[PDB]
């Protein structure tokens, strides 16, 4: 609820109601910095940027945790982003996602 | 306001109380937190009877991309140019990672003043001579730190 959280990126703590739960792993992320994190990623970087700005993860070289990681941050980037840099984020996935190892 | 600021004033208050041993005198306007002035203290010759002042330009993006280094001070390196620019792997945009914080930054650049990589240098020249012959290197940047370099607090 409202309990404090300390965003993993930037120090400062919110209630943790306000922060951004990452699904694919524990780090709590403020509003402000989640949304700078993937505007960037999205606009400056390739979609296998995409990951948590603290820990990096999750390791997208395992094609079996694409679907689940990315409809899963979907909904996410939707609340987060400005409409411009989601609807790049859906051109970016439909043009598909480069396999590092 | 940014998580520019949110960042580095956290990084300030840590480096405040822990303060870093090669990297010292460091000024950073509260009004200006995206510029970081200070003087890199090294402890290994060649270069420990001097001091080097260096600036850090954090973008305004910060801690999403990565910031610059720029020595002030002259210094005989073969990855820092006559134009006080640095070469550093952690801070390129190829390798930046934004959990990344300056002490880390600060700790590879001084592993890189006691240890050069002339496999990927801005100065060839100097990057041949440290490979072939260091104690010739070692005597040319020990007198280059004599001459341009700063004076080392106590
Ligand atoms: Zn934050
Ligand atoms: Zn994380």
């Amino acid at each position: 609820g409202s309990e404090f959280q300390e965003c993993a990126v930037c120090g400062w703590a919110l209630p943790h109601n306000r922060m951004q739960a990452l699904t694919s792993c524990e780090c709590t992320i403020c509003p402000d910095c989640f949304r700078q994190h993937f505007t960037i990623a999205l606009k400056e970087k390739h979609i296998t940027d995409m990951v948590c700005p603290a820990c990096g993860r999750p390791d997208l070289t395992d094609d079996t945790q694409l679907l689940s990681y990315f409809s899963t941050l979907d909904i996410q980037l939707r609340e987060s982003l400005e409409p411009d840099a989601y609807a790049l984020f859906h051109k970016k996935l439909t043009e598909g996602v480069l396999m590092r190892d | 306001s940014m998580a520019a600021s949110r960042r580095l004033m956290k990084e300030l208050e840590e480096i405040r109380k822990c303060g870093m041993k090669n990297f010292r005198n460091i000024q950073v306007d509260e009004a200006n937190l995206l510029t970081w002035q200070g003087l890199i203290v090294p402890d290994n010759p060649p270069y420990d009877k001097g001091a080097f002042r260096i600036e850090i330009n954090f973008p305004a993006e910060y801690p999403f991309k990565p910031p610059k280094i720029t020595f002030k001070t002259k210094i005989y390196h073969p990855n820092i140019d006559e134009k006080g620019q640095v070469c550093l792997p952690v801070i390129s945009a190829e390798n930046w990672k934004p959990a990344t914080k300056t002490d880390q930054v600060i700790q590879s650049l001084i592993a890189l003043v006691n240890d050069p990589q002339p496999e990927h240098p801005l100065r060839a020249d100097l990057a041949e001579e440290y490979s072939k012959d260091r104690k010739k290197f070692c005597k040319n940047a020990e007198e280059f730190t004599k001459k341009y370099g700063e004076k080392r607090p106590v």
